[PDB]
């Protein structure tokens, strides 16, 4: 829950104008190899799908229902 | 790591993946001798290719399969390439896949052709190939924008929105500076400067990217031109004889301005981008308007960005802000730009390998293609 | 007048009330 | 969870969304549903390939726009999926489907298919964990403060008179048509090629419902002015080139008040709302003629309100005295009206449980709608 | 005048002429304007520079031949009014505007200024006594002596339906669309710029037209068709010279149905005539179903009217029987008609003047006329 939750604010702070625009800035500048560089290095892709993929089974989990009940 | 080569209609250019010089750069054109009674002199070659053809020019037929990048007989190139790896890199090309280049408009029977000499000839374990103009685009750095692609066989001016196929618009035009030179060195016969063969031609074409440049006022500059004695400057060529061209420089280019000179039933190359334009959303043809990439090495021309730019002004509404775009390298941009091209992800995936091609024989060139 | 602002599609100088020429 | 239920302010051409409590919608755009038709030739091209938002509100020149909510009932609900679907961009949220109550909103005399499929939805697929939707003239109310009123509402392929007296039970006197500006800028579009603009794509269709916002006025003479010589005020596109347009921006409203000029058999808004004061009673028609609520964008026009004054002064007998109340904001005078509604702790009747729709069905909703 | 009323069948890519009185054309030619592309030093080429008939029909190589009618639509009125001439002079009708009674063709919902311009032409250069130009569907209601249907007059670079039952028009549903064959047979030069054929000329055009009107047809399937073997036909240039042809005989005018090739919205004519329909009322509906108007010689294609009848059952309900009307010569056909409506003598009413013109003219051609 926390992974997703950090995950989306994290994605966020990397979907800002300013470090698109200078992924823009770099390419544009012939530094040609900066979102391809940077979005294969990133695992937020497949981390925010694997929460994805594991969304339902984390969901409605009888926790309390067993620990504090 | 992979085959970046390029297919100069007039010279040519290579590399490997992501070399930044191209390596390749000779002339992409046959040529043969007098193949005649004579006997062979100390042992020699058959065809020449390139800088061999360049070098002993008196009498080597310069020719080319090339028909404005249509290649008529493809074993030259196949013998130019092969000839070329093993000159420049010396690589043999089923270790690295092979990356090429093409224009709108062609015949897939030529691209199918390629392919099939790739494989059955070459054996490279992948291949691709794409159009220069989206290498130009690629140099400069972006995704939307009418790229006027510009080689010095054809023209096609590639208007893109965020790299989509916007081919309606796209439109290929055989517009040579082999034709410029044609009618260069037949002017240039009325001017007791008569010469005949392709040798002329090649010094010509040099001597066209020495001092042919591009004017603002055509018949103004022609005029003045005619009184200004001093610009009809002279140049001792390499044989004896000088020259004397102060008109010439400019008065070639208007062909492309004026189908007139040459009877192309076209429209000058300013409005026949503006054409092309027309075919558009004028919203996004805006951008456009910011978006003007002026492409091709056949645009390395002095004082050709605002003539161009002025004409199309006049056509374009005053809110429409000509943005030139065009960088003197955009000659090597187009290799250039195949060879950073090579470096992409996507294009490590995006490939034509042995068994894709022979498990779907020529019919995969389409999909293939873009 | 301020949320009036805060959103574009809105337009001014007419009244809002839009009444007959009640003949006293 | 209820936390703070997102209220959103529907409609036919505009379909917007904000919160309770809150002054200003934060997601406010409109009904377009659009999509490339191009091929992506050059990777690193932008996508999502279902474009609204700023990607439809930059990239005109290539969506196809498409319209479930035609005359504001919904046509299609895969159309729906993918609106709630750029609506559940957390760009577009910042919240999932239960972070938040939900309070949609609807339009008089609808079938129960629409808040049955769309229960289906935001309930199986979305899983909201409170909503009730209706009748968005009931928030225009409570957004002016009164509750005896006649809600003169209009979406954008719609145009109703809503008559209401403290919101009771009279659908037979309540009244409800849906015919408006997406018609009426289509018959722009049919003036557009009587006067030579060749123009058909549903881009170029927002750029003329900027213009019926922007360039187009009413007048309070029909044939008067129709006799009467006009200036054709030459409109300038994001290119910026010349449109003129004459006496036809107040022209095609006159259909709105003749219906029968695109050929459809009805008596026109005024008379419409007074078949709907006919229904009413003669006491209580005088505090409806007092109590006229006008709301809807479409109803913004130079006089629009004058000119039906006009028109029903010429319908209405004498001594009536007519009031019109129509605030700057004919649209979020509903989402403010729900954003006060929605604020409410008796509201928990008014809302529906989502386990409940989970429980039985929509009919009991469909007994909770009326 | 008391003289017979000269009977025009201006198509927009086929412009006849005749007389009512007379039921065969014998002015017959299509649209075509001609500029020597050559310069003549030597006696013996005669002049004029705009040739129509012979000149333009013999020597297609030297002029720039020009298709005045853009999508029916002419701005360079010069040209036709000195075709007009042409018609006046003695190769055609050898007479004055002044002395006969004039009959020219028009399209649905053109641009008034088109109207107005060919109105003062002839009744300002020229000088007819008594003319009216109407719409070529009414022409085709006379050549098929129905009065009920939908006219689905689509010429050559137009495709219009007419929906008019009983002689009562309902413009709403009457729908035009300014493309058709003249298109196909740009995108047959597609074809040959597919596979590299560089006729850019408009005779290369015509020669297109003529493979157009020599080998092509409508394959009902579409891609169980498309995607099969070809046997290529060897066409046999205007030197008899073979050229092959492929799949693209039947699959060109696909276009008209699948815009989106061509970069474009539309649905294929036949659907927007089931909008019409969708427009119309529901039983009188089946009537205009078998009121199959065929129209303008781009329906000449072998199981074209067949593959519409089979978009028909994908589109129409069971039993709604629709019956084909063809015309045996559908260009004669229309002007045939237009012999019958020439020599219809309550025309009076029905005509204009040449001093109605000079009274309001433009507001009482537009006035008078729909
Ligand atoms: N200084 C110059 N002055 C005039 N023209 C120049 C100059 N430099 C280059 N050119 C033009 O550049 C052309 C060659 O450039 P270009 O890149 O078009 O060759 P290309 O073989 O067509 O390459 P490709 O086929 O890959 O486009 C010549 O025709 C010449 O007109
Ligand atoms: N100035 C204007 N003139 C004409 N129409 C307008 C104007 N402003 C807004 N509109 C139209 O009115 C509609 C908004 O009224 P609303 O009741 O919100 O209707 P909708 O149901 O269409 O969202 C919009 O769809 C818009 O197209
Ligand atoms: N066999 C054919 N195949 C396709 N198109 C044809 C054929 N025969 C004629 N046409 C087209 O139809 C046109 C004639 O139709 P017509 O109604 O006269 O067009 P218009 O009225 O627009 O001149 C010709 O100009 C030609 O382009």
């Amino acid at each position: 829950l926390n992974l997703e939750r950090a995950l989306y604010r994290i994605q966020e702070k990397r979907e800002s104008p300013e470090v698109l625009l200078t992924l823009d800035i770099l390419k544009h500048g012939k530094r040609f190899h900066a979102t391809v560089s940077f979005d294969t290095d990133t695992g937020l892709k497949q981390a925010l799908e694997t929460v994805n993929d594991y969304n339902p089974l984390m969901k409605d989990f009888p926790l309390n229902d067993l620990l504090s009940a | 790591a992979a085959l970046v080569v390029d297919n100069g209609s007039g010279m040519c250019k290579a590399g490997f993946a992501g070399d930044d010089a191209p390596r390749a750069v000779f002339p992409s054109i046959v040529g043969r001798p007098r193949h005649q009674g004579v006997m062979v002199g100390m042992g020699q070659k058959d065809s020449y290719v390139g800088d061999e053809a360049q070098s002993k020019r008196g009498i080597l037929t310069l020719k080319y399969p090339i028909e404005h990048g249509i290649v008529t007989n493809w074993d030259d190139m196949e013998k130019i390439w092969h000839h070329t790896f093993y000159n420049e890199l010396r690589v043999a090309p089923e270790e690295h896949p092979v990356l090429l280049t093409e224009a709108p408009l062609n015949p897939k029977a030529n691209r199918e052709k390629m392919t099939q000499i790739m494989f059955e000839t070459f054996n490279t374990p992948a291949m691709y190939v794409a159009i220069q103009a989206v290498l130009s685009l690629y140099a400069s750095g972006r995704t939307t924008g009418i790229v006027m692609d510009s080689g010095d066989g054809v023209t096609h001016t590639v208007p893109i929105y965020e790299g989509y196929a916007l081919p309606h618009a796209i439109l290929r035009l055989d517009l040579a500076g082999r034709d410029l030179t044609d009618y260069l060195m037949k002017i240039l016969t009325e001017r007791g400067y008569s010469f005949t063969t392709t040798a002329e031609r090649e010094i010509v074409r040099d001597i066209k990217e020495k001092l042919c440049y591009v004017a603002l006022d055509f018949e103004q500059e022609m005029a003045t031109a005619a009184s200004s004695s001093s610009l009809e400057k002279s140049y001792e060529l390499p044989d004896g004889q000088v020259i004397t061209i102060g008109n010439e420089r400019f008065r070639c280019p208007e062909a492309l301005f004026q189908p007139s000179f040459l009877g192309m039933e076209s429209c000058g190359i300013h409005e026949t981008t503006f054409n092309s334009i027309m075919k558009c959303d004028v919203d996004i043809r805006k951008d456009l308007y910011a978006n003007t990439v002026l492409s091709g090495g056949t645009t390395m021309y002095p004082g050709i960005a605002d003539r161009m730019q002025k004409e199309i002004t006049a056509l374009a509404p005053s809110t429409m802000k000509i943005k030139i775009i065009a960088p003197p390298e955009r000659k090597y941009s187009v290799w250039i730009g195949g060879s950073i091209l090579a470096s992409l992800s996507t294009f490590q995936q995006m490939w034509i390998s042995k068994q894709e091609y022979d498990e779907s024989g020529p019919s995969i060139v389409h999909r293939k293609c873009f | 007048d301020p949320k009036y602002a805060d959103l574009p599609g809105i337009a001014r100088n007419e009244p809002d009330v839009y009444e007959t020429s009640d003949l006293p | 969870i209820a936390n703070q239920p997102v209220v959103i302010d529907n409609g036919s051409g505009v379909i917007k969304a904000g919160f309770a409590g809150d002054q200003i919608p934060k997601y406010c755009f409109p009904n377009y549903v659009g999509r490339p038709k191009h091929v992506r030739v050059m990777a690193g091209a932008l996508e999502g390939d279902i474009f609204i938002g700023p990607k439809a509100e930059e990239h005109r020149g290539l969506l196809s726009i498409r319209y479930p909510m035609e005359h504001g009932i919904v046509k299609d609900w895969n159309d729906m999926e993918r609106i709630w679907q750029y609506v559940y961009s957390k760009d577009q949220l910042q919240t999932f489907s239960e972070e938040h109550p939900v309070l949609l909103t609807e339009a008089p005399l609808n079938p129960r298919k629409n808040r049955e499929r769309a229960a289906e939805v935001f309930f199986e697929t979305f899983n909201v964990p409170a909503l009730f939707i209706s009748m968005q003239a009931v928030l225009s109310l409570y957004a002016t403060g009164r509750t005896t009123g006649v809600v003169l509402d209009s979406g954008d392929g719609v145009t109703h008179a809503v008559p209401i007296y403290e919101g009771f039970a009279m659908p037979h006197s309540i009244m409800r048509i849906d015919i408006a500006g997406r018609d009426v800028s289509r018959f722009l579009r049919l003036y557009l090629r009587k006067e030579g603009y060749d123009f058909h794509s549903s881009s170029e269709f927002e750029i003329v419902k900027a213009i019926k916002e922007r360039a187009c006025y009413l007048s309070i003479n029909p044939q008067k002015d129709e006799t009467l010589e006009t200036e054709k005020a030459q409109y300038y596109l994001p290119d910026g080139s010349t449109i003129e347009i004459g006496p036809s921006r107040f022209r095609a409203p006159e259909l709105l008040f003749r219906p029968d000029l695109i050929g459809e058999e009805s008596e026109g808004i005024h008379e419409v709302l007074v078949f709907a004061i006919q229904k009413s009673d003669m006491d209580l028609r005088r505090t409806l003629f007092s109590n006229i609520v006008l709301s809807g964008g479409s109803t913004l026009f130079k006089g629009f309100g004058d000119r039906l004054l006009s028109e029903v002064k010429k319908l209405a007998p004498k001594d009536v005295k007519i009031r019109i109340s129509a605030p700057q904001e004919r649209l979020y005078s509903t989402w403010i009206g729900g954003s006060i509604l929605a604020s409410l702790d008796t509201f928990k009747k008014m809302w529906v449980s989502k386990k409940e729709y989970e429980e039985d069905g929509a009919r009991s909703i469909h007994r909770k709608t009326f």
